[PDB]
């Protein structure tokens, strides 16, 4: 059976990427259970499934796998929902240069014009090298559950 | 040589698990060991009958997994036959020669004789799920997988059986047999039931717990739910089971009934670790040989081999013996679900004047 | 030698009951005697707990009863405890060394489980009736009058274990074993089989059913009627017991399993005959010990001693053995409650007149 790509296209099931994802998000962390997610997932799969859905569906099981005896999950939702904004808004995981975004964004009119005007390209590419992406890696869940909605 | 009932009045109390006395008497009154009267009445109580469970629905989900899902589910339903068909008869035939104590020579053949329930709820299962069961009876014997420790397992009690119907036949000492000479040993014998005692207790503490992991994930996504309501019970059995061996390895361990037994058996602790050890390896190559043509849902190599590690621990730590993996914590804890079961409106003026604001 | 999982896949369909290839695989959807799997099937469907049968009435009616009524109750108890001792192993340690079909094998198993509940019962009647169980399980082993049949029925199960051990060892043929010369015949090794069924037959079939007339006896006369409740229990599972020993007995005595075996039965055919002749000569025997300090209502030497010829009789015609004793009406008849389970005014005046006086 499919399921259906971010793009659009699609191809056939393969659980190795659940596997995988959930390995990287699990990774560093005490007492969670790569098995324990996708059993609690209860993921009923249908020829032509959202990939997206998969993905929002593993991330509320982990989500409410918190507990005073495992607290580690609160960073392994949240390393999952990080990597499902990051593709919802890019596309991809690693996000763009900061001008390309800026400018991108005052066209579609989501920000505010006046920061191409009193910031110019070389100051914007200045200030990405002060930006540490991985610093979205030290949020719990709530807080990227607040971010997002 | 042995004798099913032993014309010299003995104290039951006062003899030993093994090697003593043949019982004569089957009085329940009172134990030397009473954990095998507990035992015996936790197994009486536990009775079950593989058909008082419906194992109806469990078809339609077998033929609806994938080809490779089907081949982990049958190698573990072929896996598991073999275990409990050596389980079925070698306690019996292996232990009673040997025991000198009612309740533990009641006890196992009460967990013979349960084996023999789990070896019928296999062909209860095996007959509900495939069309042919013949097709799955006969590759048990032949399979390249499984034979490998068929053969190690039934070689601990082969050997013990052995020596057993020498000690029996000749006694202690050096003997003459069609020219070559045999030397029966009783100390060699203490130390072949203490090196079957604990490949039992690795075949039922870890190779069957391996195992039910492999059932029980279907279960936890909803599926063969027939087949996992019987594995639970088996399950329940099992715990039963192995805390009996655990009894057996670390009263022999600790002297309490024989002084020569602990110094025996710290002259095997390092082939007990290897034992140990070797079973563990064995079923981490069982779970490659799984998973070869893919996964499923909360269950591959890695995770279960880590369950291999995790329970290997935990059972070689409960007889004694030197942990031989990293600690860990439960990869599958989903497993433990299948292992165990108008205001007062009084107020006092006076009381509040008490305030000083 | 003995292995606990033959490695040859052989077709189980087409082994012997005994002396084939080890059981290896057990499995169940395929018998070759389906005798054994329905034996197995109702053994399980009448699984009982001694501990659910009310038994608290049984202290007062044991300490109201005569002193020689007394003596009656437990002397039949004793005996029946040490005649479900020895039933508890032996089938197991005699018969699972032996056995190469799954079917028999499972039953032997399930056979011996069930006496071990029998001998658990025995316990739960005499601590719900004695103050000191001890004085009477003592009294097993070191009252003359009970332990010289012991000898009897154990000397059949003790030769066939050791000539097993020898067979296993040193296989077909003669070998010196420490000079002296020894013969391990596989024809002689069948006919201590054939003979040590033969002796559980009539333990079963004459010896227990000898004992349940005294226990339904005292039942009669609504007295100890905790105790005739498990009783009733334990003959039941005895009617199924005889019958797998017969099915047994008449399959090898008939040829059908083992042409070999036929001439064999027909070797010990007088040596069966005087065995079961024996075993009732003994029974009588120890009707004598139940009355030497008087009788009952119901029951006395000469009226046990004629339902011994009459229950003989049957058992051994079964077996197609000669009838020892005259043929007799079944002298406790009440024993078969326990061993199984307006006028019409019309006229019609023409009718009349056609009529001659
Ligand atoms: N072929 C497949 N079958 C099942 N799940 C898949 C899959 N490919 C990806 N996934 C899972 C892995 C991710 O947790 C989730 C979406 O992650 P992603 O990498 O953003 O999606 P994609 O690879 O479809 O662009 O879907
Ligand atoms: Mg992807």
């Amino acid at each position: 059976l499919l399921v259906t790509k971010r793009d659009g296209s699609t191809e056939r099931i393969n659980l190795d990427k659940i596997h995988r994802v959930l390995d990287w998000a699990a990774e560093g962390l005490h007492n969670v259970s790569i098995s324990q997610v996708e059993l609690r997932s209860h993921i009923q799969f249908y020829d032509g499934i959202k990939t997206s859905d998969i993905h929002e569906t593993i991330i509320k099981a982990a989500a409410d796998l918190i507990s005073r005896d495992a607290p580690d999950y609160q960073y392994l939702a949240a390393r999952l929902a990080i990597f499902h904004l990051r593709k919802k808004a890019y596309g991809q995981f690693e996000p763009p240069a900061l001008y390309d975004h800026v400018v991108k964004m005052v066209e579609m009119g989501k920000y505010d014009n006046h920061l191409l005007e009193d910031y110019t390209e070389e100051e914007f590419k200045q200030m990405d090298t002060f930006i540490d992406h991985d610093r979205d890696m030290t949020f719990s869940y709530a807080a990227v559950k607040q971010l997002e909605g | 040589a042995y004798t099913t009932f032993s014309q010299t009045k003995n104290d039951q109390l006062k003899e030993p698990m093994f090697f003593g006395q043949p019982v004569n008497v089957a009085r329940y009154d009172q134990q030397k060991y009473d954990i095998f009267e507990k035992l015996i009445e936790k197994q009486l109580s536990f009775f079950w009958r593989p058909e008082e469970v419906d194992v109806s629905r469990d078809r339609i989900d077998y033929q609806a997994l994938p080809e490779h899902e089907k081949h982990i589910f049958i190698s573990n339903l072929k896996y598991q036959t073999l275990l409990d068909s050596i389980q079925g008869r070698s306690p019996n035939v292996a232990l009673l020669p040997l025991i000198s104590i009612p309740e533990l020579e009641t006890w196992v053949e009460t967990w013979a004789f349960s084996e023999t329930i789990h070896s019928r709820s296999y062909t209860h299962i095996i007959r509900n799920i495939v069309n042919d069961p013949s097709v799955v009876f006969d590759d048990i014997v032949t399979n390249e997988q499984i034979q490998k420790r068929a053969e190690g397992i039934s070689s601990y009690y082969d050997e013990l059986i052995e020596m057993t119907s020498y000690w029996h036949l000749l006694g202690e000492g050096t003997h003459t047999v069609n020219g070559k000479t045999v030397t029966v040993s009783l100390r060699e014998l203490k130390k072949k039931l203490y090196l079957c005692l604990m490949s039992v207790n690795a075949l039922e503490a870890i190779r069957f717990y391996v195992s039910f992991a492999c059932s029980f994930a279907f279960a936890e996504r909803e599926l063969m739910e027939g087949n996992a309501k019987i594995i639970r019970l088996i399950a329940r059995d099992e715990a039963l089971h192995l805390t009996g061996t655990q009894h057996m390895l670390n009263l022999l361990r600790s002297g309490a009934d024989d002084p020569e037994m602990a110094e025996i058996a710290e002259e095997c602790k390092q082939e007990c670790y290897d034992l140990f050890v070797q079973a563990a390896q064995q079923e981490k190559d069982w779970a490659d040989y799984l998973f070869r043509d893919g996964s499923m849902i909360g269950l591959n190599k890695d995770i279960l081999c880590q369950y291999v590690e995790y329970i290997t621990n935990i059972r070689m730590q409960a007889v004694g013996l030197d942990l031989p993996f990293q600690t860990r914590s439960n990869p599958i804890p989903w497993i433990n679900t299948w292992l165990v079961s108008q205001i007062d409106s009084e107020v006092d003026t006076d009381d509040l004047s008490n305030f000083q604001l």
